[PDB]
């Protein structure tokens, strides 16, 4: 009669009385759609792998991605070669239609998973080196994986990358950052920042008409999270 | 419902992780160390008050000479907390740190003494239990006025009654620049809290 | 009458003028900012009166600076920023009923 | 070694191997994310409650909001006059940014609350009715509430809406459609058709400069929801 | 006494001889015998929804060329509880008394079929489940649909959508003139009970 105080999910009220509320008379059970599937939680949907790149080799090659690894850097301008760079975690939000789902939400704490899908013929060999490297594009220029030796470059954390023998790496790439739990709104997250190498070039036969292709895909999806403060905002 | 008024107060509180307690234990162990809990311990530091205290040649000096000017400013902890308080007991810890260009014709020396408070100089004697050091071996003063007082407790800026506590005399024999750091004694504690006045800001002085 | 308080977590709209930060009621109007996803409390006007609404610290660091106002302007506006974690607000929900 | 068959949320692969996967190597816990608050599931996050409308009543009155309910209704250009109309669930799902936070799910078995905070001074009286009818704009024309009679439109489910006694109204409006779960994707789902009649009209001092408001507002949340099957589509 | 309002439900009643129930059971043993309690009981009679229905020989005829004529008028005991209700499930029992002034040069015979809802002639076929009479020999068509639906429960007048659950096509031969009368199968009920509309009284038509 004086104390009308419910909770909603995160809200509270504050009434004179209980307003007279009336409801159904008895809740019973409709439509089935319960029995088709169980509810997925927002940290359930948020453990689903997406497609992000499809990367195509073929040796070759005219292009970047057969340059091998430098056993010497000697100067910036001749940088070590990759293939791609993705920079968690402002890659694998925006893809997959995450962003759009953990929206009204401030704090993350993650763990992006990495995997790739592999597939080539038989008769093409070769090897590539996954290495991640944090805040690669933050810190001073003689400490990133780009500035490095060939043997400073594999020394950093990774998996081989081997074709007859690996068809998937499994990669769990750690909460990596010194702030407690990412920032989303005015979000310049970019704390983990992977590449891909390769270390030894493609090899094919030389004679061309032959199609020697290898056809790399990249599979993401987080881990462990937790998000936890509701805001109005977020960036688009 | 009808019309009149109440009170029906309510403590009603947002985000409801953990208990607030047990998560200032663990954010401390890993960014501070030191745990801060009572302000009495921030009357035991020796916070310096001046800079630069030129003091003229042959004088005996009291502390009040400075301390009067620099008892407005709060720029330590004593004069900080002098604010939220009214009453205080207990004695002021004093060090000295010389920052004298030293001349060798002479031998500098550096005497203390007590005087009660707001005494002028030459209205007491000099015979008391006293301290000595000398700067060329020893820089620092460290010297302890104790509580000898009339009154249980002391409100600052009192009335017309003066000497109803002791304080310290400063006697030199060369023009010795110093600097002054203070902070209470062992048993040194404020009391009976009322609210804190304002505050200073930044004096940057733009032209229009 | 109605009247809502809610958090919200993180930077606080302001103004940079020459001498003091002002804040920005343009931003905070609307229809243009929401109130339904923060935390909240709706108090009645009807014979409630009082409330006390505590605010845990949440926000990404151990600690905040003790900063606050002191040089905050036009150019000088990082450590105002890092200081608060967020603000209160307090904006009716209905309109107050008053007779003559 | 024969046998990868894996399982994310909704999605299962299928290796050769288990492609040499390495991970953390001790799984550490950092930032207190998970310390400040719990997890909002999905089915958590559709239970807030939203302000919806704002519906400012003087008498007055000039405008339609207090023309009284007619005793009979002769004719359908007479219609049943009323203050708002909402056509439930296709204004709580919008609005409060639901819609973009139940995106890639299909079928949706949902019950609308509906509360009214109401806020007047003790100089005003008058009584209201929250009435709700399912198919209203889908049926045949005589079987709408809009043509009916007083006594016709009352007997509707709802609930009274007094000033001086009734400061909170909880009405659970049902899941009441003959289709098995909510349709999302081509959605024109409008089952139930809520409304808003004014039975007396709104009392005060006849002499004006006075101010004599009423000032309704109307929150709107789901509750024992279920929502089941996943796409890639939806509706803007 | 003070200026507010409270609400104090009062449920005071009038004349208090006996108890209500065991009246009323008194009462119609004396001058009914029946005992009317449930209105699902009154969709299992067949009440005559039309007088008068002149169907043109040989033409296979659906109900719903006078189901969307006979449910707004509320003449039987179908399509006046259409009105009180909005949902229902169940299947239709037809009963079709023949009032044709019948000839010796012909031999008529009557069928039915099914189609689903608000289809039109043409578009559906003819082998299904049957019945057929020979009103020579018997003038009464017993026939009852089943409720073949892809829903749960229907909606009364519903959307765009058609052909969601089954009904009645009608064939002939000659120029038959008939009686339909109609009430819903064992397991025929509403539910999700709304308020009532109006009604029409007597339209004698006076000249001013």
């Amino acid at each position: 009669s004086e104390n009308s105080v419910e909770t909603q999910e995160i809200t509270t009220f504050h009434d004179v009385e209980t307003p007279n509320r009336i409801d159904t008379p008895m809740a019973q059970d409709t439509s089935s759609a319960r029995n088709m599937d169980d509810t997925h939680s927002i940290i359930q949907f948020l453990q689903r792998p997406v497609l992000i790149d499809n990367i195509e080799i073929i040796a070759g090659t005219t292009a970047d991605a057969n340059k091998p690894l430098s056993r010497y850097v000697l100067d910036q301008q001749n940088s070590q070669k990759y293939v791609r760079s993705w920079t968690l975690p402002s890659t694998v939000l925006r893809a997959g239609g995450k962003a759009q789902k953990l929206a009204n939400f401030k704090y993350l704490r993650c763990d992006v998973q990495v995997k790739l899908v592999l597939n080539a013929n038989p008769f093409v060999a070769g090897r590539m080196y996954l290495a991640y490297s944090p805040y690669d594009d933050k810190v001073d220029t003689a400490r990133s994986v780009l500035q490095t030796s060939r043997a400073g470059v594999t020394g950093y954390p990774g998996v081989e990358l081997d074709f007859q023998l690996d068809n998937s790496v499994e990669m769990t790439i750690p909460y990596a950052s010194f702030q407690e739990a990412y920032d989303l709104v005015t979000g310049t997250e970019d704390f983990v920042q992977l590449y891909l190498f390769p270390i030894t070039p493609v090899l094919g036969p030389k004679s061309e008409s032959e199609s020697s292709k290898v056809d790399i895909s990249v599979y993401m999806w987080l881990s462990n999270i937790s998000l936890v403060i509701p805001t109005y905002r977020i960036n688009p | 419902i009808n019309i009149g008024n109440k009170t029906n107060e309510n403590v009603i509180s947002f985000f409801d992780s953990t208990d607030a307690e047990t998560q200032n234990h663990n954010a401390l162990m890993k960014g501070c160390g030191e745990f801060i809990v009572n302000l009495r311990t921030l009357l035991r530091t020796f916070r310096t008050i001046t800079d630069n205290w030129i003091l003229q040649a042959n004088t005996k000096t009291p502390i009040t000479d400075l301390t009067n000017t620099t008892d407005a400013q709060g720029r330590d902890y004593m004069s900080y907390l002098s604010y939220l308080y009214r009453f205080y007991r207990g004695g002021r810890r004093y060090k000295f740190f010389n920052t004298t260009p030293l001349k060798q014709s002479q031998t500098c020396y550096i005497r203390s003494f007590l005087i009660p408070r707001n005494y002028s100089a030459d209205e007491i004697n000099v015979d008391g239990p006293s301290h000595i050091t000398y700067p060329v071996i020893n820089p620092v003063h460290e010297v302890e006025v104790p509580f000898y007082s009339q009154y249980r407790k002391i409100p600052i800026a009192s009335t017309s009654d003066k000497g109803y506590d002791s304080s310290l005399m400063y006697f030199s024999n060369t023009a010795t620049t110093q600097i002054v750091a203070r902070a209470g004694n062992d048993d040194f504690t404020f009391g009976w809290m009322i609210g804190p006045p304002q505050l200073q800001g930044e004096s940057r002085s733009v032209a229009p | 009458g109605r009247l809502e308080i809610f958090f919200e977590p993180g930077v606080i709209p302001v103004k940079p003028t020459v001498n003091n930060i002002g804040p920005d009621q343009d931003r905070l109007t609307g229809a243009v900012a929401p109130s339904d996803n923060n935390y909240k409390y709706i108090l009645d006007l009807t014979n409630d009166t009082e409330v006390t609404i505590r605010v845990p610290f949440v926000s990404n660091k151990m600690f905040l600076k003790t900063a606050g106002i002191y040089g905050a302007n036009s150019e000088n506006n990082w450590n105002f920023h890092e200081s608060f974690s967020g603000f209160l607000c307090i904006r009716p929900v209905t309109k107050l009923m008053a007779p003559d």
